[PDB]
Formats: structure tokens, C-alpha cells, sequence
């Protein structure tokens, strides 16, 4: 339950973007926006309040609106010290709740984007062994560093059993991620398929392992 | 509503206070007749204890700030035209006795 | 800049109560709102609750509302949060933020925040890992390879590939963090498409614990 927001939002320095954040007119459509800026592993700070408005230390590179239920933040003069998640917020006057946006990972493109390389490892016979099952798909040499991951078992979504780390960097400045689908062996054995599917801008790579 | 004594928040555009409410609105009521008691009035005392750029002191939800809008009015007496708002105006020694705190 | 410090314990076992504390500025406590927010790392905000420094005016999440119980102690300028019955979604770095709300013109946002600490949900007890090969199956002039460290506690591990000898193209992931309360984590490398010899040498101190495993076809 969260305002729906890109994932990703890139562009080269100095370049302008805008992050989308759509709601509903109980949320967005009734009450002021506030945006969030967050470094991982800091704290957020407050970035816009009351819509369009900026706290002292916000450049007017950046600036809030909204039309009906959707609000945006544009950012003019991308740089290094814009790159952050970047978060809406609103009360919903309904639910009496503040609900925050999804998130979005800005980045300052300072190399060329990239396509993931994905490899899906079946359960190792060792594993089996002793009666476990991981399946475990990695992701590779992708630019920029942003995935969406979602697990299938023949042809359906698999939601308990999964974890994903957050891309981070290789040694070659590419960005990789892991994700895991943790079962017991008769869980494994009791399907015909399973896939993995990773998103990067706007493409898919599936790759699919079968028992056996 | 009653007459209560709460806790106000001061807004201002002292780092204690909040920025200013984005749109501040003043409700009237239809006929509604309220009396203030300057001498009695303990908003008033803690708001001006606590006192270009002006500072807001403003209800938490379950309470609003009664405005007398009387041409008579000189702190004490029943007040014939009267308004709601969530924060006081912007004070820069009463007047500031046109205001007083009831609980909802 | 306003302060705010939380505090609590790092680790707590499923079923049991967390308890957390805010301590805030004393001429400020009384007369404004605060609300706890967390972040499960790797995800999203969310937010728990506020509350009025004096009243008498709390309001939570209401998916949350059941297992919350915010306070405010005006004498010792702490703001605090108690949240019953955790599992592994508990699991999450939880902040205080000062809190602007004019209820009437609707507006709410987060204007000061902590440093944020984080909680981590598991009944586990010191364990070594077990490590598993990831071999290569059968484009065709390179093949990733590499180890799974599974189901170890607590972090971290460190590994190496033949005694740091392969060190071109290895990669070694984060841990993620099982609904088992274990962690588990691996390293790949890519290599020519596999007549020589691969091993990584995997160690977790905290249970004194060192793998070599061979990875083969
Ligand atoms: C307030 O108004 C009354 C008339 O309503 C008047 O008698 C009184 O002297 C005034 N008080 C002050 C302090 O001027
Ligand atoms: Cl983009
Ligand atoms: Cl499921
Ligand atoms: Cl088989």
C-alpha cells in the first residue's frame, strides 16, 4: 500500500529530470505532498513540504507540483550530490495514515547503461543432500543500478521464500545483484519449472531451470 | 466545545516552532456568542511568557483557537461574532486577547 | 537542526516485544508531534504513528495499530515506541521524526529526523555455514561459477577464491537475511568455458568456522 512511483530515474550531469508519484484523490487529490530525500545508509531529510515548497538548504533546482492525484518533483542541473532514493508523502484523509511513495534511485549517468547478464543456479546436488533446495539467480553488469526481480513456479508467482540484496558494484564500476528462491527438496521436485525474471529499463531477461 | 487549558505549537518562517500552515482559514460561526475573561485566560499568559519575523501559536487537533471579531471587544465580555482558526495570527502585551482555547 | 537519538537493542527473538526509545530536546518535547517511521533494509518508508508531546493526541498506522503503543515522558525528553509479538517482517532500521501536522488544512510531513537503529528479528544462535558449489551447466565462451554460503549467524563472512589467487572477475554479494532469522550470501566468478581447478575458501569467525569447497562440472 504506497503512492506508485518509477523505480528508476536517471540522466547525464547536468541534465533535468522529473519523478512521477501517483495516489489517489483521498491522498494526493485532497492533501499537501512532502518529498524525501534519502543516501542509503543516512537518514531522509525533508526535501519539499505543503507541495512546492523548500526547506532552508534546498537549492530552487528543485521543485514540487501536483495535478489531481498525481504529484512530481523536477530536478534541473542533475549532479553527484542529487543521487539519493527519492520518496513522496501524503496523509490519506480517509485512512487517517501517512503513506509514502515507493521510492525512486536517482542516478547520474557517468557511464553507459547497461543490460543485465542473468545465470540461474538450480539447487546443487550437494543441497539436495540434505533435504534444501536454493535456487539462485545472479545478476550481472548492469548500469544503472536498478533490478526488479520476481520468482515463477510453473508459470505462477512465487511470493514466501524470497530475498534480493540491492545492486551494488563490481569491481569492473557495473552494477550486480543475487536473489534466492529458499525450498525444501520436495518443494522443488513438486514443480515442472521455475524462473527467475529480472527488469532493467524497460527490458525483461527470464531464465527458467526444471527438476532433474 | 469547553473552555481547556492545552499545550500549543508555535509556527514561524527559534528552531522549537514549525513552518507556517499553508492555508490558513478563518471560520465563522453563525449566531454563537462566546465570552472571554481576560483575567482568566491561560493561553493568552503562556503565549506571551513564551514571546519582523512574527510567531503562530496554533491548536493540536482535538482543540481550536475561539477569535472574538467584535468592535467593542477589549479582552473581557461576551463576543457576538465569532471565529475558529487553528493558529493565532502572526505576533511580532495583547491584543491577542481576542483569542482563547476550547477542547472539541 | 533538531536532535534526536534513538535507541534500543539491536536484536530481538520472534514472539517478543521491541522496545525503542527517541531522547529529544527539552524546550521542544511538550509542544510538538513525533512519529516513528521504519525502513526493512533494502525497502521502503513506512510510517508507524505520532504523537503530541502533551496530549492526548495519538494517532497509528491502523495496519500496525493492534501492536503499537507510543509515549512521552516530558520529564526525561524521551519519545518512545513498543511493538508487540515481532516476526522477520519487524526487521528494519526504525527512526523518530519531528512531525508538522495542521490537521485542518492537511498537511503532514517529517521535517527532523534521527539517525535511525536497527532492529533485526531472529531466534538464531551462533552457526557456521554450510557451502554449496554453483557449477556451471552447458553464451559458450564464458561460465559463471561459485559458492553458496547458507544459513549462518550472525554476520559477517568473508570469502577468497583459491587461496587468493583468483581474484579477477570475483564478485561476493551481501547477505540477505532469512525469514529463519540465518543469513546467507555468495560469491560467482566468470571464468573461460574448465580442465584447472576452483575453490573458495569461505570464513565465518564468528563461529570459528573455515570452508574450503571445490566447485567442479
Ligand atoms: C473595556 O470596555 C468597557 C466598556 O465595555 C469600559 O468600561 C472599560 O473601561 C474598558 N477597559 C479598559 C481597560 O479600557
Ligand atoms: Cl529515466
Ligand atoms: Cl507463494
Ligand atoms: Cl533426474
Amino acid at each position: 500500500s504506497v503512492l506508485t512511483q518509477p523505480p528508476s530515474v536517471s540522466a547525464a550531469p547536468g541534465q533535468k529530470v522529473t519523478i512521477s508519484c501517483s495516489g489517489s484523490s483521498s491522498n494526493i487529490g485532497r492533501s499537501y505532498v512532502s518529498w524525501y530525500q534519502q543516501v542509503p545508509g543516512a537518514a531522509p531529510k525533508l526535501l519539499i513540504y505543503d507541495t512546492n515548497k523548500r526547506p532552508s538548504g534546498v537549492s530552487d533546482r528543485f521543485s514540487g507540483s501536483k495535478s489531481g492525484s498525481s504529484a512530481s518533483l523536477a530536478i534541473t542541473g542533475l549532479q553527484t550530490g542529487d543521487e539519493a532514493d527519492y520518496y513522496c508523502g501524503a496523509w490519506d484523509g480517509s485512512l487517517n495514515v501517512h503513506i509514502f511513495g515507493s521510492g525512486t534511485k536517482l542516478t547520474v549517468l557517468g557511464q553507459p547503461k547497461a543490460s543485465p547478464l542473468v545465470t540461474l543456479f538450480p539447487p546443487s546436488s550437494e543441497e539436495l543432500q540434505a533435504n534444501k533446495a536454493t535456487l539462485v539467480c545472479l545478476i550481472s553488469d548492469f548500469y544503472p543500478g536498478v533490478v526488479k526481480v520476481a520468482w515463477k513456479a510453473d508459470g505462477n508467482s512465487v511470493n514466501t521464500g524470497v530475498e534480493t540484496t540491492t545492486p551494488s558494484k563490481q569491481s569492473n564500476n557495473k552494477y550486480a545483484a543475487s536473489s534466492y528462491l529458499s525450498l525444501t527438496s520436495d518443494q522443488w521436485k513438486s514443480h515442472k519449472s521455475y524462473s527467475c525474471q529480472v527488469t532493467h529499463e524497460g527490458s525483461t531477461v527470464e531464465k527458467t531451470v526444471a527438476p532433474t | 466545545w469547553k473552555d481547556a487549558d492545552t499545550t500549543l505549537f508555535c509556527a514561524s518562517d527559534t528552531h522549537a516552532c514549525v513552518p507556517t500552515d499553508p492555508n490558513p482559514q478563518e471560520i465563522h460561526l453563525e449566531n454563537v456568542t462566546e465570552n472571554f475573561n481576560m483575567w482568566k485566560n491561560n493561553m493568552v499568559e503562556q503565549m506571551q511568557e513564551d514571546v519582523p519575523i512574527p510567531i503562530h501559536y496554533c491548536t493540536p487537533a482535538g482543540y481550536v483557537i475561539l477569535k472574538c471579531n467584535d468592535k467593542n471587544f477589549n479582552g473581557t465580555g461576551p463576543c457576538k461574532n465569532v471565529s475558529s482558526v487553528q493558529c493565532t495570527h502572526g505576533i511580532k502585551r495583547s491584543e491577542l486577547y481576542k483569542y482563547k482555547v476550547v477542547q472539541i | 537542526e533538531v536532535q534526536l537519538v534513538e535507541s534500543g537493542p539491536g536484536l530481538v527473538k520472534p514472539l517478543e516485544t521491541l522496545s525503542l526509545t527517541c531522547a529529544v530536546p527539552g524546550g521542544s518535547i511538550r509542544r510538538n508531534y513525533w512519529s516513528w517511521i521504519r525502513q526493512p533494509p533494502g525497502k521502503g518508508l513506512e510510517w508507524i504513528g505520532h504523537s503530541y508531546g502533551s496530549g492526548g493526541s495519538t494517532n497509528y498506522n491502523p495496519s500496525l495499530e493492534s501492536r503499537v503503543t507510543l509515549s512521552v515522558d516530558t520529564s526525561k525528553n524521551l519519545f518512545s515506541l513498543k511493538l508487540t509479538s515481532v516476526t522477520a517482517a519487524d526487521t528494519a532500521v526504525y527512526y523518530c521524526a519531528r512531525t508538522v501536522w495542521y490537521y485542518t488544512s492537511g498537511t503532514h510531513y517529517f521535517d527532523h529526523w534521527g539517525q535511525g537503529v536497527l532492529v533485526t528479528v531472529s531466534s538464531a544462535s551462533t552457526k557456521g555455514p554450510s557451502v554449496f558449489p554453483l557449477a556451471p551447466s552447458s553464451s559458450e565462451s564464458t561460465a559463471a561459477l561459485g559458492c553458496l554460503v547458507k544459513d549462518y549467524f550472525p554476520e559477517p563472512v568473508t570469502v577468497s577464491w583459491n587461496s587468493g589467487s583468483l581474484t579477477s572477475g570475483v564478485h561476493t554479494f551481501p547477505a540477505v537475511l532469512q525469514s529463519s532469522g540465518l543469513y546467507s550470501l555468495s560469491s560467482v566468478v566468470t571464468v573461460p568455458s574448465g580442465t584447472q581447478t576452483y575453490v573458495c575458501n569461505v570464513n565465518h569467525k564468528p563461529s570459528n568456522t573455515k570452508v574450503d569447497k571445490r566447485v567442479e562440472i
